[PDB]
């Protein structure tokens, strides 16, 4: 009924590929940065309103 | 009329549409 | 005197631009969004006499429906579209949306969904058995495998239904599902018809097209826009202030 | 009154300095552990309210703690360690309280704008008693 | 200001993928594990001005508007997928095909 | 955003291609085995219209 | 009461215990 099988003295290891992994982290570290700008010239632009 | 004088009628309103029609 | 309303007005759609573009970059992961284009409006009010005022409204047209970039993850139902492919899924309302979110889930009970919503084909929300395992071809067909049955019995138990929208007649809804536009679905039925000509890819997922160049330059350019407006409307104020006193005696 | 916009204001610039103090107290207590008598540390929020005299300035009601779940570690070594041996670290989001205090910045600076703006003309209405 | 509480949410969908990279990378030797991946959603739209009329004999441009809210991380799904069999020799290791789980 | 995925498919089909070499290599003794080559195919090519 | 108010008495002093006794 679909059940698998057995096999002694055997062990399942991590299903983890690592590059995909790096490229994840690259690409989060990027977005982090680009939104830190963001909320910095929107900071800016709060800063300049309020010098008014 | 030209502008700042006198005149004896209204202005018509001022619309400024987004878009025509 | 009322110059000061079109700088302030100015101001305050580069702010609506920037939180725009900000909403777009913010979600540069999700899969299969779409950004969301904005262009500045001109709008000249006039009458009667010398019409120098014209104000500034933001506006931002449907999308830029430039494909997003696939990655390939193996799994066996995620589904990438061709240049201007669409799925449809029945949205909360109960009426039909149109998207790219290729990430297909199977519930407990063999109900083929995207996030939330369930997939359409043939007639209603296409069904599969219970646990079978499934794989998606190039055109659409869900064939089904039950576990521990010998392979020769894979069967076609459905087929995703696939409609092709070339982008300038489709509008974000609430949700974010996009829809036909009233003119496009007037003309081309409310309900669109399968077409053969789409090709889906199995085991890619497409991303997000959002353009960090574009979202950097933007950023840029509304904020010296919203720098030069608070300059004019800071002269503006000091000059009518200084200018008040002339009632005096 | 004409001069309830002193009290609105001053109103708005107490609710600031309080929200932003809460900031800065958390930020203080982001890696803490084991406050008095042992409880583990949990972050606080602020919540305005208008006063309705219509419209009014802003108070702050009372100090909530935050219901997002305590992070746990697993460290035996400490007495606090449960049967699990898991130690509860305060959940303090940086980014959020770098926000928070961004935004109570601007909001004090728009503030007093306003009073001096508002100082202004009042000095400037006394000069037709004479 | 909006553009400073979706940033926030950008912000917070970000360190959240972190975590789960992170997580994944840590127990890359643990026997028996299932990768994590998280997928997002954006947030409901937000319409202020309805598009006006189009195609009306001209070539203008759509004019409706309509701000976004945010990100929010939606779900994170377990790949359920084969891994590999490392030989162990201990006569008391038991590694399953297919799919199944041991009450 | 644009050549990060592209180059993480390559990686994963270098991937795949050292994979398929490691099994063959491994069962050199095994009765009866045979070699197996994996084939790759380029994915969707997007299109941009020009005026 | 409220902060900013006027009272006739002063509030109790204030400590910050490292650890409670």
């Amino acid at each position: 009924n679909g059940a698998g099988l057995l096999y002694q003295g055997y062990v399942e290891t991590s299903n983890v590929n690592v590059a995909e992994e790096l490229v994840n982290m690259i690409q989060v570290q990027r977005a982090y940065e680009i939104n830190s700008k963001a909320v910095s010239t929107t900071d800016q632009m709060l800063q300049k309103l309020t010098q008014l | 009329g030209v502008p700042g004088a006198l005149s004896n009628q209204p202005a018509p309103p001022n619309e400024a549409p987004i878009a025509t029609p | 005197d009322h110059a000061i309303y079109t700088a302030m007005g100015a101001a305050s759609q580069t702010l609506n631009q920037q939180a725009v573009t900000a909403s777009n970059l913010a979600n540069a992961s999700t899969p299969g969004f779409r950004a969301q284009l904005n262009a500045l409006r001109a709008v000249p009010v006039d009458g009667l006499s010398l019409a120098t005022r014209t104000l500034v409204t933001a506006s931002t047209p449907g999308a830029d429906m430039t494909p997003g970039q696939l990655d390939y993850t193996s799994r066996p139902l995620d589904v990438a579209l061709q240049q201007d492919g669409w799925l449809v899924v029945q949205a909360a309302d109960g009426a039909e949306g149109y998207t790219r979110n290729g990430n297909i889930q199977v519930g407990p009970t063999g109900q083929l969904t995207i996030q939330g919503h369930p997939v359409i084909g043939e007639g209603g929300p296409i069904t599969v058995p219970e646990g079978s395992e499934i794989t998606i071809a190039a055109d659409g067909t869900i064939s089904a495998l039950n576990p521990g049955d010998p392979p020769n019995t894979v069967a076609p138990v459905g087929r995703l239904k696939l409609v092709k929208a070339e982008g300038n007649e489709v509008q974000r809804s609430d949700d974010g599902l996009f829809r036909l536009t009233a003119e496009a679905q007037a003309e081309r039925g409310a309900v669109l018809a399968a077409d053969p000509s789409i090709r889906i890819m199995s085991g890619v997922l497409e991303g997000s097209n959002v353009k960090p160049v574009e979202a950097m330059t933007d950023m840029i350019a509304n904020a010296r826009r919203f720098e030069m407006q608070m300059k004019v409307i800071t002269s503006v104020d000091e000059n009518e202030g200084r200018a008040n006193q002339l009632l005096s005696m | 009154a004409l001069l309830n916009i002193f009290d609105i204001a001053g109103s708005a610039l107490a609710a600031q300095s309080k929200r932003l103090n809460v900031a800065a107290s958390n930020l203080a207590n982001a890696d803490s552990v084991t406050g008095p008598d042992g409880q583990p540390y949990r972050a606080k929020q602020v919540v305005f309210q208008v006063d309705a005299a219509a419209t009014g300035g802003v108070k702050v009601a009372s100090v909530i703690e935050s219901q997002a779940p305590e992070k746990l570690v697993y460290e035996p070594g400490n007495p606090l360690a449960d049967a699990n041996g898991y130690v509860k670290m305060p959940n303090v989001d940086v980014v959020g309280e770098m926000v928070n205090t961004m935004s109570a910045s601007r909001s004090y600076q728009a503030n007093i704008e306003v009073l001096n703006t508002v100082k202004s003309m009042m000095l400037k209405t006394l000069t037709l008693g004479q | 200001i909006s553009s400073l509480w979706i940033a926030k949410t950008g912000l917070d969908a970000q360190q959240t993928n972190m975590d789960v990279i992170a997580n994944n990378l840590a127990n890359v030797s643990t026997n028996g594990f299932k990768r994590q991946r998280a997928v997002f959603e954006d947030l409901l739209y937000q319409t202020i001005r309805q598009p006006g009329a189009q195609s009306s004999e001209q070539t203008t441009l759509p004019s409706g508007l309509q701000i976004g809210t945010g990100v929010r991380p939606v779900a994170t799904e377990r790949l359920h997928s084969q891994g590999n069999l490392s030989q162990t020799n201990n006569s008391k290791d038991v590694a399953i095909k297919g799919q199944g789980f041991f009450q």
